[PDB]
């Protein structure tokens, strides 16, 4: 499991290895395109908090 | 001249010396990214000190 | 160019796209007048929560 945040541009991009964290000031974030593989074995799954 | 810039950003420029009145410029911004960006990673503390 | 400007104070600029170099700024000030100055002015807190 990984994802990503943007709340008040703190920009995070986890990873269960790592994070990476960045703010950006003429930065903001509203819209989520979620695209999927063509097919999976089992349901794949995406979440938009 | 040095232009206005932001209150957190910094400037540096170079690149006079060549017998015409251009120049180069820079703006560094050090916005909140948490990585720092430096030389000489640094090696190892000395055990047992 | 943004000008130097003092240091509570803001600014702002617009219009160009006219094919010549020409255009408008503004500088607002903020100095304490304790009139804020807004769109929308409140309408009601309903009563009873």
């Amino acid at each position: 499991m990984f994802g990503v945040t943007w709340y008040n541009d703190l920009v995070r991009i986890v990873f269960p290895p790592t994070v990476l964290e960045m703010q950006l000031d003429g930065l903001q974030w509203e819209r989520v395109q979620f695209n999927s593989p063509v097919n999976a074995g089992h349901a794949t799954r995406f979440n938009v908090v | 001249v040095t232009p206005y810039l932001k209150p957190y950003e910094c400037f540096g420029w170079s690149w006079n010396d060549n017998q015409d009145s251009i120049y180069d410029w820079w703006i560094a911004d050090f916005v909140s990214t948490g990585a720092f960006v430096c030389e000489s990673n640094p090696e190892a503390p000395k055990t047992g000190v």
